[PDB]
């Protein structure tokens, strides 16, 4: 009946600026703790004991460059808690060991679990179908397998991505070096949703703005719209006309044309998913063994893909003694591959 | 008229009392020298 | 890259869809405009990359 | 074969265009 | 509807649909085992996880065999 | 409509507000610089000092090698 | 024997015939590179 | 009509054509289990153990015959190496015909029952509907499936009446198909001691069965019933595929990290083998305790088995494989024929130096050889002008201790060089390349395909969870929003509470 | 209450920005990550 | 170039198969009743 | 540690100020709730 | 035996009790203080 | 057995060329009003 | 445009079509072996 | 894969004799 449950649920569901929920016990403190522990990390924590390097607005570092950097490779995939058997309870060696990252990935993953929560939750509140949850879906496959199964493929957490901007562009010249993820056709799929994506998003909102019904005076025609008006706001008739000339198909169908435009990204980021769960495991779309059959044998065989080999050959062999410290590599000059003169 | 402490004031101020405190710290780390 | 040092990029010449690519046209044209009735032959005009000016000027 | 393979795939791509285009559903105004 | 031996036999087992106990019922039994569940596989993921050790629990193929 | 919470642009704009956040804030942003220029910073989370990062004669980096006795081996490498 | 009650028809309309042989066909001039390798 | 994307939708108020379709699904599925299984024994050579074990020629469903204890055929051999034996009926070939006689007798099932669909038992007694009570379902499948559990660790892989499971030494020597009996202290959540996984299908198995007759013999609180739809079909799909995902998560995990169930001799080894030197340091122990013991440096080279030094080489690494690389290992650096021994590499002070191995993530690798200490002594220069550490300008020759090669030294530095190349990749061999027409490019093994594809398909599957847990709790409006939506309902400071009329100001 | 006008704070607030973010821009040429 | 032997059945079946099943769907569409 | 209190106490004499501001209404906020 | 890690263990598990504990006792006391009012 | 290697698709497309030409015609007719 | 009076509907027959697909696999059947030769 | 052919199309024979003779179309008297 009415019961303390019941009462909870009335506040938690009360009409406020920031709607709580069920999911805001879970989203808030999770998401919370994630952006904390970015901004604490990122301002005050070294990366000198796991990587080698200085991460830290104190250090130096300024936003481009500062990151909460992933656990040393001797970590492997401990959970590394606060309380675990690596801190033992010290807050300072936690953060020198990177506790901090797993303290991020971790709040973060149950965060974006409480978002598409709080998704359902508003949905069903407002009575709306839940769509915009199901959109989330591909960010957090996303997340889930960048910065979760990648690295648990992986020898450990110290190949996930660093959380920083510069880290997350060392992260894909890493991909396309060591794993030519480029050529990888998930990959590609991935980007066509992107790009196809915004493609979408540039010119939806330029048909509609241009095929606007005159429903004001004004030479600005943004007031000249009222939510509650039954009517469309522009001429999807002429928007049709326009494309169909111009393009030689278009949208006739509004419905079709937002489920096209929630789609379209969405596939796209859950195909990129599906490849970075293959290379969690090495499985690279590395080669095309037929153009190194040819060019083994035919010293005069080039392609742009043979190209592009020797870029990642030169991205291993220079990048890798400073990435990858645990390994103690000592290249010699002698051995390190380069085209003359450079 | 209208209350003080809500849950809107609680969200405000754990984002803006922390930001400050942050400002600071690295407003002083711009006048440290190696 | 105008070094005499050929790139394939057809399918037929041992290209798939993933590999090939119209060339540019070679770094001894740097930014001349080489059309093909400056070539001594078709010939010639393939080997030096003809065919991509004709392609980007004309999308252009 | 591999040729013939892309560029049939290819060919029946630019075919698929002209029926989409020319051959498409009228869209009509109800 | 056809009527078969087999299903007289087992006509009760598929005609209390919809039936439910009063209230919460025994939800708050479900929830003290969901909680043990929870504290169960976090203790084997971090055993598995080695953020978890215990005497006597080598956790790799060398301990023995 | 709207959620009942008094409107942000009456608050930012009353007298009140700016009594009170002409100290808050100011102390608040005092505290953070402090919170760096004494070096309390450093050593709530380990981040090395200019001097620091490496001893005299050796240049090779403290990096962690051994994940549970990596606590001990940082304080190993802090004692150089 | 007596119907079935809960057959219903199906339908493709020519637009999503259209769209479902660009997907194939698009998809398959991106994979078969990797099918022949 | 339906779209494309709904057409099994018409299942949904049909029991009888559900469990049609069901049954078809099963039928399919043990059959690909019989037609995969027979495949594999047309293809697969037994005549290797050592060097060209099942996971070494793309074996997929072999290994988990072999890891319950079908280890035999009826033509003679045995997967240990064994001949001669008898397997009785239950030999790879007899499971085979096993699946595809119950993939047929299933398919014959699906049509009767897409005929007779109309069962008096599958309508509400009351009111004539077709109406299925899963709260009691539950159970019911609960309890059957607790039964099947229990028994499973009891008889089967206990031995008390069954085979056992496959077991095998640390490193995957001597494996084979043991009883197992159940470990109930700590030690048997190790996921490396088998006896943990008898105890695990004793002790949930009778847990299944107590909360089945809970399942059956309780109905669901009306709170519970509300809150989860229990009366909607698609709220068993949403969470039946929740868990799913979950368990395929979990398989996935511990094939890649391995278990007492995902052994070696089976999928192969890890990459974390690999990683770590695991076999590099039992073969080291092992020679130093034989050269402690007297034995000279080609004896207890000698004395290491061909199996263990085969761990201990890359191109057995599941991580070094390619997605569009297929087919088994052996069509990359061929069919393994015998172990070169193991290489000592010397410049001409006579010092032993080291080739830097091939990490598991590098494509390709250059050939650095540094002394005991890591300090290099010795490399293949790319630009040679400046080259200090040639093998030319150090000496360097390499002898071999052990397998084929044992006591042969070789001084041509291109030869040294050749050797020098395949150290990279750990352990030499000699292969047969010519009889798969082998590429020389790595492949994964069964341990790494399994992975890839049961962590693709969890992620998928929580897809499938998400979207059909939706369309369980907004069923009402699937087909959209109420036409007369309460614009007051939407916009903000009409209710005190969300989305509840009585709660208006 | 009203009695700040919303145009000045906004404008003193914004000028607070372009100090503090014009602090960090000094700070990137002179001591720590200056290169120097 | 020594292409997958395997490389032309799979592409050929991969187009065929779904093309199929949707021309067959869009067939019977436009044969019912108008 | 001295270093501590330096840094607390601006922050604790901030929220003290505060509190010495707001007392008067907040007293009358929790007991409007009654 | 006990060892430092099931000690550190029975801490986490501990921690997280306290913090849901806290959360929920105060929720639900402020949910009780403060409730909807509804009309009859 | 070596046999040529262009018999799997010749094959192939020999069943289900025709094949699915039949079924196309077979489905539009049940489809079309009774 | 003006409707084409010369269009006819097709019809295939279920006997028809097992017929056809027994035409066609028992062709298969036959001349595979000599297509793999 | 030549055996697998064989069967394969022997095997849809099978089925084909299956439907043939079960999913009929009945005989009717009119
Ligand atoms: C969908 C969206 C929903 C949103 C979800 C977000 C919530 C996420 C919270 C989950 C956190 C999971 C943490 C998993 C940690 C882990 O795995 O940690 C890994 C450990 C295994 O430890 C590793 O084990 C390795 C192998 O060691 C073994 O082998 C060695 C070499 O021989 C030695 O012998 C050694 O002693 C022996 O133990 C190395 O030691 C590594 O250093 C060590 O980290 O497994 C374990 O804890 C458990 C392993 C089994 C269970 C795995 C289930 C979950 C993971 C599924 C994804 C797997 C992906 C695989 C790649 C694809
Ligand atoms: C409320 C949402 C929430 C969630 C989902 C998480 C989740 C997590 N936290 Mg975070 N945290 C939170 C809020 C949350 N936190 C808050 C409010 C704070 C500030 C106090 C923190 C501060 C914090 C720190 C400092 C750390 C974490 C860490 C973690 C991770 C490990 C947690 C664990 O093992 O607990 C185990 C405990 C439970 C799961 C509680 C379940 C209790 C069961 C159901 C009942 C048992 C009761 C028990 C029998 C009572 C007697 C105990 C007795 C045996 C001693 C996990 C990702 C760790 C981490 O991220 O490392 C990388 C870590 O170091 N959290
Ligand atoms: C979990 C499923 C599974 C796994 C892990 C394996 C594993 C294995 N198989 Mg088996 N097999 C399976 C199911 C599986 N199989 C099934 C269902 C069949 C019937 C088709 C077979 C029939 C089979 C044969 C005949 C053979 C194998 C062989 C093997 C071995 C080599 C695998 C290989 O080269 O893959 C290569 C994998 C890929 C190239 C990846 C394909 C990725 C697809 C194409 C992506 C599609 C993307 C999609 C179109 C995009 C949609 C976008 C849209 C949503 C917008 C390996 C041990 C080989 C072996 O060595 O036997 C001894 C072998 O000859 N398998
Ligand atoms: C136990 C698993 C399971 C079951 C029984 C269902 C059942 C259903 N689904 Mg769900 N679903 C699942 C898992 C499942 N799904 C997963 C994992 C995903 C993410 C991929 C989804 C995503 C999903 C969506 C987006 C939709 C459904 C819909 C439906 C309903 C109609 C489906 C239909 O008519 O397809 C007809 C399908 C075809 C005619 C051809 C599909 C061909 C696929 C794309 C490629 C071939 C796949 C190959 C044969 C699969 C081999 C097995 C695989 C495990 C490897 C039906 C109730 C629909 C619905 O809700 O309707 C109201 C719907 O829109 N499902
Ligand atoms: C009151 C309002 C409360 C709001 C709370 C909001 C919480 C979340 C805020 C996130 C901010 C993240 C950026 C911090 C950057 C920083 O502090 O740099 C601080 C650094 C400090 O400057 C560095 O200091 C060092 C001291 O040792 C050295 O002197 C370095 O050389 C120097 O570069 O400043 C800069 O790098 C200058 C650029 C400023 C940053 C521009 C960011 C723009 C991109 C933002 C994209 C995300 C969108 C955020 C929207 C909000
Ligand atoms: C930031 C504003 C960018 C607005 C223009 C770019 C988007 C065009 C998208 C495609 C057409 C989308 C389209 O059709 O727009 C239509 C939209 C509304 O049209 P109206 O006719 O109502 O108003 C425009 C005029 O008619 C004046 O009333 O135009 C605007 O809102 C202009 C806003 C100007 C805002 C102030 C000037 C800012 C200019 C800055 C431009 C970029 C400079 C970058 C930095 C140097
Ligand atoms: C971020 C979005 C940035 C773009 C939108 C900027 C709107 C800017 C805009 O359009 O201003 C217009 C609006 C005018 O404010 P008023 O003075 O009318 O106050 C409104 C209240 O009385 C309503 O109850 O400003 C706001 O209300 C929001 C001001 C920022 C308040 C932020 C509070 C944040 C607390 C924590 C929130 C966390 C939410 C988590 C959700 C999961
Ligand atoms: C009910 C329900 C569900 C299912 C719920 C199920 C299956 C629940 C089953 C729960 C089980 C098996 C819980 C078992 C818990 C066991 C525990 C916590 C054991 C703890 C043992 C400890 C801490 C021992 C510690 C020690 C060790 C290791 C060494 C010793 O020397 C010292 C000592 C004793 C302290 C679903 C699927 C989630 C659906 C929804 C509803
Ligand atoms: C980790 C951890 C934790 C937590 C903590 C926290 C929660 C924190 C927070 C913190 C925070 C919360 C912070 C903040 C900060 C902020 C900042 C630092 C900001 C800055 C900003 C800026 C700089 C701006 C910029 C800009 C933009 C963005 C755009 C516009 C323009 C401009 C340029 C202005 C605990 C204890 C639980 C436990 C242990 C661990
Ligand atoms: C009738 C009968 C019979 C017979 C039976 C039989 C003969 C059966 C068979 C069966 C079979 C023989 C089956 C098979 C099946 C298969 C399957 C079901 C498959 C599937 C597949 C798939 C699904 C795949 C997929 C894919 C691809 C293709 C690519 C890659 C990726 C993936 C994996 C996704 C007998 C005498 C007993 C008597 C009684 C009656
Ligand atoms: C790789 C294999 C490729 C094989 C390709 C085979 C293509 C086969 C094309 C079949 C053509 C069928 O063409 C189809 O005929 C039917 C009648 O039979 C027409 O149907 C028309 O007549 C029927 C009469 O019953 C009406 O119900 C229907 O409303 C009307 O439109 C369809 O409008 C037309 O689309
Ligand atoms: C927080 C997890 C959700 C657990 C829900 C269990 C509700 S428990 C519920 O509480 C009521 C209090 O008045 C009692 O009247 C009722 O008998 C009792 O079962
Ligand atoms: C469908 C064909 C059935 C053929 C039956 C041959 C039975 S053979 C029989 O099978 C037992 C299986 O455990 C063996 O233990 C036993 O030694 C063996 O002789
Ligand atoms: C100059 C060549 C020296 C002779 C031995 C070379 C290293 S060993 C050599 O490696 C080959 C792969 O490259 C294997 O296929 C082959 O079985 C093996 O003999
Ligand atoms: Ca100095
Ligand atoms: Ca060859
Ligand atoms: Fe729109
Ligand atoms: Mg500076």
């Amino acid at each position: 009946e009415r019961g303390w449950f019941d009462i909870l649920d009335d506040w938690l569901k009360r009409d406020r600026f920031v709607f709580v929920g069920w999911s805001g016990i879970l989203l808030f403190p999770c998401a919370y703790l994630a952006l904390g522990g970015w901004l604490t990390g990122t301002t005050f924590v070294t990366s000198w004991y796991t990587h080698g390097l200085a991460s830290s607005y104190l250090e130096g570092c300024n936003f481009l460059t500062v990151a909460v950097s992933t656990p040393a490779n001797s970590m492997g995939h401990s959970l590394l808690l606060l309380w675990g058997p690596e801190a033992q309870g010290d807050f300072t060696r936690w953060c020198q060991l990177g506790g901090l990252w797993t303290f991020i990935a971790l709040h973060g993953a149950f965060g974006l679990i409480g978002f598409m929560l709080r998704q359902f939750e508003i949905a069903r509140l407002v009575g709306v179908r839940p769509y915009n949850a199901i959109a989330f879906s591909a960010p957090i496959a996303v997340f889930v397998s960048v910065f979760l199964i990648y690295p648990l493929g992986q020898s450990s957490w110290f190949f996930a991505p660093s959380f920083g901007v510069a880290a997350i562009f060392r992260f894909l010249l890493f991909f396309q070096g060591f794993h030519n993820w480029t050529l990888n056709p998930f990959h590609m799929m991935g980007v066509a949703g992107v790009l196809g994506g915004a493609l979408l998003c540039a010119i939806h909102g330029a048909t509609v703005e241009n095929t606007l019904f005159q429903d004001g005076e004004g030479a600005s025609t943004f007031r000249a719209f009222n939510p509650t008006q039954a009517e469309e706001t522009y001429s999807m008739v002429t928007a049709n006309r326009f494309w169909s000339q111009i393009f030689g198909i278009a949208f006739s169908n509004k419905r079709w044309l937002h489920f096209f435009m929630l789609f379209v990204p969405v596939t796209g980021l859950w195909m990129s998913a599906i490849g970075v769960v293959g290379l969690a495991l090495n499985l690279r779309s590395y080669d095309f063994i037929s153009q190194e059959i040819r060019a083994a044998e035919d010293p005069e065989f080039e392609t742009f893909y043979t190209k592009n080999l020797l870029l990642n050959e030169g991205i291993r062999a220079w990048m890798a003694p400073q990435d990858q410290p645990h390994e103690n590599f000592v290249f010699p000059e002698e051995v390190l591959p380069r085209g003359n003169a450079l | 008229s209208y209350p003080i402490f809500t849950v809107r004031w609680v969200a405000v101020h754990t984002l803006a009392v922390p930001t400050i405190f942050f400002l600071g710290a690295i407003a002083a780390m711009q006048f440290i020298q190696r | 890259d105008g070094i005499r040092e050929p790139v394939s990029g057809s399918l037929l010449y041992g290209n798939n869809i993933i590999t090939a690519a119209v060339v540019p046209s070679s770094n001894a044209i740097g930014l001349h405009l080489y059309p093909i009735w400056d070539a001594a032959s078709l010939d010639e005009w393939l080997y030096n990359g003809g065919p991509y000016q004709l392609i980007i000027f004309h999308f252009l | 074969m591999e040729t013939i393979t892309y560029v049939f795939i290819f060919a029946c791509i630019i075919a698929l265009f002209f029926f989409a285009i020319f051959f498409r559903e009228p869209p009509r105004i109800t | 509807a056809r009527r078969t031996w087999l299903g007289d036999i087992l006509r009760p087992l598929n005609s209390e649909y919809g039936k439910v106990a009063p209230g919460w019922g025994t939800t708050p039994l479900m929830a003290v085992f969901m909680g043990l569940f929870l504290v169960f596989l976090l203790i084997i993921l971090e055993i598995y996880n080695s953020t978890l050790i215990l005497d006597g629990v080598n956790v790799s193929w060398k301990a023995l065999g | 409509g709207t959620t009942g919470e008094r409107p942000f642009s009456d608050i930012i704009t009353s007298v009140r507000y700016w009594v009170i956040h002409s100290i808050t804030i100011p102390a608040l942003f005092i505290a953070g610089w402090l919170f760096v220029s004494t070096g309390l910073a450093y050593d709530v989370f380990g981040t090395p000092r200019p001097d620091s990062y490496y001893a005299q004669e050796q240049r090779s980096i403290p990096l962690v090698t051994d994940r549970f006795e990596a606590k001990q081996q940082v304080e190993t490498f802090l004692e150089q | 024997m007596e119907p079935n009650p809960n057959r219903q028809p199906v339908e493709l309309n020519r637009t999503s015939l259209y769209l479902g042989l660009l997907l194939i066909l698009v998809l398959a001039l991106l994979f078969s590179s990797y099918f022949f390798n | 009509g339906l779209p494309w994307y709904r057409v099994h939708t018409v299942l949904i108020n049909d029991p009888g054509r559900l469990i049609a379709a069901h049954l078809m699904h099963t039928a399919l599925v043990a059959g690909w289990a019989g037609s995969m299984a027979l495949y594999e024994l047309a293809t697969f050579d037994p005549s290797d153990p050592v060097l060209n074990p099942m996971w070494r020629q793309g074996m997929f469903v072999l290994p988990f015959m072999a890891r319950l204890g079908v280890t035999g055929s009826w033509s003679g051999w045995s997967i240990t190496g064994e001949t001669g034996i008898d397997p009785g009926f239950w030999s790879f070939e007899g499971v085979a015909l096993a699946h595809i006689v119950l993939s047929g007798l299933l398919f014959l099932a699906a049509c009767w029952h897409w005929v007779y669909w109309d069962l008096e038992l599958f309508r509400d007694p009351r009111t004539g509907e077709p109406a299925l009570d899963l709260p009691k379902m539950f159970g019911i499948h609960l309890f059957l499936a607790g039964l099947l559990c229990f028994g499973f660790g009891a008889f089967h892989l206990t031995g008390l009446f069954g085979p056992g499971m496959w077991v095998s030494d640390p490193y995957g020597l001597t494996g084979s198909v043991q009883p197992v009996a159940p470990e109930w202290g700590p030690d048997g959540f190790n996921p490396y001691n088998p006896g943990g996984v008898v105890a695990h299908h004793i002790a949930a198995g009778i847990v299944g069965i107590i909360a089945g007759l809970f399942h059956i013999l309780v109905r669901p609180p009306q709170r519970l019933y509300k809150a989860l739809r229990m009366g909607n079909i698609e709220t068993v799909l949403s969470s039946s595929i929740a868990a799913v995902f979950f368990a395929a998560f979990v398989v996935a995990g511990t094939m890649w990290y391995g278990s007492a169930t995902t052994p070696i001799e089976l999928f192969g080894p890890t990459r974390y083998q690999w990683d770590s030197s695991y076999f590099q340091q039992e073969i080291n122990r092992r020679v130093q305790a034989s050269l402690a013991s007297g034995a000279t440096l080609e004896e207890a080279w000698s004395a290491i088995p061909e199996k263990l030094a085969f761990y201990d080489y890359i191109g057995n690494n599941p991580a070094k494989g390619g997605l569009f690389r297929t087919g088994p290992m052996n069509k990359g650096d061929g069919i393994a024929q015998a172990w070169k021994g193991h290489a000592v590499f010397r410049n001409k002070e006579g010092e032993e130096l080291f080739v830097r191995r091939m990490p598991a993530f590098f494509e390709s690798f250059p050939v650095i050889l540094t002394d005991k200490n890591g300090v290099v002594k010795a490399d293949i220069p790319f630009r040679r002008a400046e080259s200090k550490y040639s093998f030319e300008q150090q000496g360097v020759t390499v002898s071999f201790y052990g397998g084929e090669l044992n006591g042969q030294t070789f001084t041509d530095p291109p030869t040294v060089k050749s050797y020098a190349r395949k150290a990279i990749f750990g352990e030499i061999f000699e292969f047969d390349t010519e009889t798969l027409n082998s590429d020389g490019i790595f492949r994964t093994s069964p341990r790494g395909w399994f992975t890839f594809a049961h962590a693709v398909f969890a992620l998928l599957f929580f897809f499938g969870h998400i979207w059909h847990g939706a369309r369980t709790l907004f069923r009402d409006v699937f087909s959209g929003i109420d036409p007369e939506l309460s614009p007051e309902q939407v916009e903000w400071g009409f209710y005190q509470k969300v989305g509840d009329v009585t709660t208006r100001r | 209450g009203g009695r700040i006008p919303l145009w000045i704070v906004a404008t003193v607030a914004g000028m607070g920005v372009i100090v503090i973010v014009g602090l960090f821009f000094y700070g990137a040429y002179a001591g720590l990550g200056s290169s120097l | 170039m020594e292409v997958n032997q395997l490389g032309l059945i799979a592409t050929a079946l991969f187009v065929l198969v779904p093309s199929v099943f949707l021309i067959i769907l869009y067939v019977q569409t436009e044969s019912q009743q108008k | 540690d001295w270093r501590v209190l330096v840094v607390l106490l601006p922050v604790l004499l901030a929220a003290g100020w505060a509190v010495r501001n707001i007392l008067p209404y907040a007293v009358k906020q929790v007991q409007k709730l009654l | 035996t006990i060892t430092p890690s099931l000690k550190g263990f029975f801490i986490g598990l501990l921690s997280g009790a306290v913090v849901l504990g806290l959360t929920f006792a105060v929720l639900i006391a402020i949910s009780q203080i403060d409730k909807v009012q509804r009309s009859l």
